């Protein structure tokens, strides 16, 4: 019915109604940093995403 | 004692780099550090999760 991997999580799934395997991906996720001067400087600031 | 033989000393650091080239992947346990340093993170890494 599904399947795993080295991670022991369900990366694999058949659905019951069709004969297709679909697969399963997480979205995107991942943390924020913010790239900034000294505030003494500016305020002017950068968005990285890792 | 270098300008005299010259010549011989260049072979022999000839000969000493390649068999220093033939030996470095000789045995799979010479890079013995980097591969234990790889192992001991990513087994870890796994084991958690």
């Amino acid at each position: 019915q599904f399947g795993r991997d080295i991670a022991d999580t369900t990366d694999a799934v058949r659905d019951p109604q069709t004969l297709e395997i679909l697969d399963i991906t997480p979205c995107s996720f991942g943390g924020v940093s913010v790239i900034t001067p000294g505030t003494n400087t500016s305020n002017q600031v950068a968005v990285l995403y890792q | 004692v270098l300008y005299e033989n010259q010549k011989l000393i260049a072979n022999q650091f000839n000969s000493a780099i390649g068999k220093i080239q033939d030996s470095l992947s000789s045995t799979p346990s010479a890079l013995g550090k980097l591969q234990d340093v790889v192992n001991h993170n990513a087994q870890a890494l796994n084991t958690l999760v």
